[PDB]
């Protein structure tokens, strides 16, 4: 019988905790301290050119967005299957490259904003203002929601498209004359969770973060639901990756499952593996068509319980998504829930 | 005695590593440098992404310099990894649009006009020979799509005068789209493409007649790079970006502004130095984004490529392009693109068919 490898890095995580296919995978957990570039590309680097292995589960407990974006990059570089569990390494990085073989737990930026918008279906809130900065995905999020309405006869009307530029020094307070423009019921924030709480202590300044106004954000910006910062604003509503019934080693199952589902259908009719991975450093197209094929089963896959396929892009297919809410004593409290169609609320009159 | 700062690069020869060198001294000497005083820390390009990017950590990030020059991969490896601490990234001869994203690369500064900017030079040609219906062919990849952007923003002035048909970048066999460029009945058709691929437009569009006399072929500098003059259409136009490869010349003026830069950073209170490490610091530089505003908001005259403007997006502002006509077997040059109107050559164009 054959052995495959998966390494799984475990940033900062005091935890622990079923298959009967063709391929046994020859798991072996490892943490980190670090969630920086070299902390990062050093560890996976070197679990390979030691121990063999085939593919990274990669989950981490915090915010940095930018952990997903150096995954991405590893991936590509040495094609090898990385899979963000949960964290930084799982708010959904838009546009992946080419090569890639990464793929994260959670909704695609087009689910979530389908999300946003059915919940303003529900409570009629039909009057809104999307606000943006530049990360990944403010177009994708911006065209989709613009596309949605513009074959509505439903009444959407979208009042301002805010497109802040945080890459600058804000020495001119341009973003706060900017969000003087804003005057709107539900005003949409696409940016991550680090962009957000600026966004907010400008918005506080300028009475926009008084009541009257209401402000719906992504997982990402929530992030941890644990974390509620102080610039954060009382209500602040958010979709988030339904944590609450998906258990952190209940996701590494998960990630464990995909990996060697695939290795397992690809040995089913192709009869062979990747061999592992030689070196970091050891980069073919001996290995372009190997991974491209491996990718065709990461992609689509079923284990013990749901349906775990991704899209070619990264996201995932079917999601876990919860809406959540910051109530009077920074606390997220579940107030909704996506069932795989229609949503299921809890208030039918908001709380006013 | 006073604070040194540093400046990285990653260089394409030991040599040019030794330009650089000497640049940072010309400039510290032009430099009064008494409060403040720069130093060069450079590599050379590691050939793999990995150890490339690891290099930026360890080699430059290391020295904690303020910036980072550059010239089996482009510098996504020194963008990834100090554009994560914000550091400022100058790429001195890198011509791809993918960098002008600030999405992707939002500390990014460039001396060359990203290739997307030949649309410029391609509207404004249709102003001067009135050409108001043409066909644009594009690489279904940003760069290609980048190009198709620019040059339909510049059509609104007043997309209905340009009809796009994209393609998949690699295709070997063109003619289905050619044919169907040919049933939609234009003389003008501009490209944007790669060498290799517009090598087979180039193949294809020669089976149908669609080589010879009535179309005109506008392009860009891939597009007639090297290999792939072989196959291209006599009476073609395309673009060569003047002084747009010389590393050398690049290094100079790039290190004029970065030091002319660095040296207008400290005029400000509360100012941080970027990270030491790469390893245990995953927050931003704290100043970086300060200094990328100012480096942008730089000029600079009397620089060796020319006068140095940056853009909204950190692209060289204006840029000259010798226009490029294919006769025979030579590529006379007839005419220059001065950065905003075009001048002629004293050789006239030979069309595609005399
Ligand atoms: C797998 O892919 C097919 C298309 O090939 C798709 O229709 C199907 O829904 C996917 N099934 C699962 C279980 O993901
Ligand atoms: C391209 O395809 C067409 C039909 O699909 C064929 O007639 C033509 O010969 C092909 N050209 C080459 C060079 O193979
Ligand atoms: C390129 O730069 C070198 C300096 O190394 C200079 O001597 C040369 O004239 C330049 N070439 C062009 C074509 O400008
Ligand atoms: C710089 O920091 C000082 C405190 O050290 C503060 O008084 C001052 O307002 C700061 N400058 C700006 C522009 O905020």
């Amino acid at each position: 019988p054959p052995s495959i490898g998966i390494a799984v890095i475990l940033v900062g995580t005091s935890d622990e905790v079923f298959h009967h296919l063709s391929v046994v995978p020859r798991v072996e957990l490892v943490a980190m301290n670090e969630t920086d570039p070299k902390s990062i590309i050093t560890r996976i680097c070197d679990l390979m050119s030691d121990r063999k292995i085939q593919g990274v589960v990669f989950a981490d407990d915090t915010d940095q967005e930018a952990i997903a974006q150096i995954l991405d990059f590893i991936s590509a570089q040495t094609l090898t299957p990385i899979l963000g569990i949960h964290g930084g390494s799982s708010m959904i990085m838009a546009d992946k490259d080419e090569s890639s073989m990464f793929f994260q737990f959670g909704p695609s930026i087009e689910q979530q904003a389908s999300v946003m918008l059915n919940i303003m279906e529900e409570y009629d809130w039909y009057i809104f203002s999307i606000v943006t900065t530049y990360f990944p995905g403010y177009q994708d999020f911006v065209n989709k929601i613009r596309s949605t309405i513009e074959n509505s006869f439903v009444g959407w009307e979208l009042e301002e498209v805010l497109l802040l530029d945080m890459s600058l020094d804000d020495g001119d307070s341009k973003i706060q004359n900017q969000l003087k423009k804003l005057q709107s019921p539900i005003i949409l924030l696409y940016c991550t969770k680090e962009e957000a709480t600026y966004i907010f202590e400008v918005a506080n300044s300028v009475g926009l973060t008084g009541y009257g106004y209401t402000w719906i954000v992504p997982s990402l910006v929530a992030g941890d639901t644990d974390t509620v910062p102080s610039e954060f604003p009382t209500g602040l509503i958010s979709v988030s990756y339904d944590e609450w019934d998906y258990g952190l080693p209940a996701r590494v199952r998960d990630g464990i499952a995909i990996i060697t589902t695939a290795a397992s259908d690809m040995l089913s009719e192709h009869s062979f593996i990747p061999e592992p991975k030689s070196s970091c450093y050891n980069t073919h197209e001996k290995r372009i068509y190997q991974s491209n094929m491996l990718n065709r089963y990461l992609i689509n896959v079923t284990f013990e319980g749901r349906d775990l396929s991704f899209s070619e892009d990264g996201y995932q297919m079917h999601p876990k998504l919860v809406i959540i809410l910051l109530n009077k004593e920074r606390k997220w409290e579940r107030v909704g829930k996506w069932k795989d169609k229609s949503l299921q609320m809890k208030y039918y009159v908001w709380p006013r | 005695d006073p604070k040194i700062v540093n400046i990285g690069a990653v260089l394409s020869t030991k040599k040019h590593e030794q330009i650089f060198r000497e640049a940072v001294n010309q400039a510290n000497k032009r430099h009064f440098t008494r409060k403040i005083q720069l130093q060069a820390t450079s590599v050379t390009h590691r050939p793999n992404a990995i150890q490339m990017a690891l290099s930026v950590c360890e080699d430059l990030i290391s020295s904690q310099v303020y910036a980072i020059l550059v010239s089996h991969l482009t510098p996504t490896p020194i963008s990834y990894t100090a554009g994560f601490y914000r550091i400022p990234v100058i790429g001195l001869t890198t011509r791809m649009s993918i960098y002008s994203d600030k999405s992707i690369h939002l500390s990014f500064l460039r001396t060359v006009p990203p290739y997307s900017h030949q649309a410029l030079v391609w509207f404004e040609m249709m102003r001067l020979f009135n050409w108001n219906h043409v066909i644009l062919i594009v690489s279904d990849d940003h760069e290609g799509r980048a190009a198709q952007k620019k040059l339909e923003t510049l059509l609104e002035g007043k997309p209905k005068a340009d009809k796009v048909l994209q393609f998949e970048p690699g295709t070997k066999n063109l003619t289905a789209l050619l044919l169907e460029a040919k049933e939609l009945e234009a003389r003008v058709i501009i490209l944007s493409a790669s060498e290799d691929d517009a090598t087979a437009v180039y193949k294809s569009a020669a089976m149908l007649d669609m080589t010879g006399a009535g179309y005109v072929w506008l392009v860009g500098e891939r597009e007639i790079s090297g290999s792939a003059l072989r196959y291209a259409p006599d009476g073609i136009i395309g673009l060569q970006l003047i002084n747009g490869k010389n590393e050398s010349a690049h290094i100079s003026d790039a290190v004029a502004v970065v030091a002319q830069a660095i040296h207008e950073l400290f005029e400000m209170e509360n100012i941080t130095d970027p990270p030491r490490g790469c390893v245990g610091n995953t927050n931003i530089w704290k100043t970086g984004p300060l200094f990328k505003r100012v480096l942008m908001s730089s000029k600079y005259p009397d620089g060796v490529t020319g006068r140095i403007e940056f853009n909204e997006d950190g692209d060289r502002k204006f840029a000259q392009y010798s226009i490029m006509n294919l006769q025979n077997r030579k590529l006379v040059q007839v005419g220059i693109f001065n950065g905003s109107y075009i001048i002629q050559n004293d050789r006239k164009i030979i069309w595609p068919g005399g």
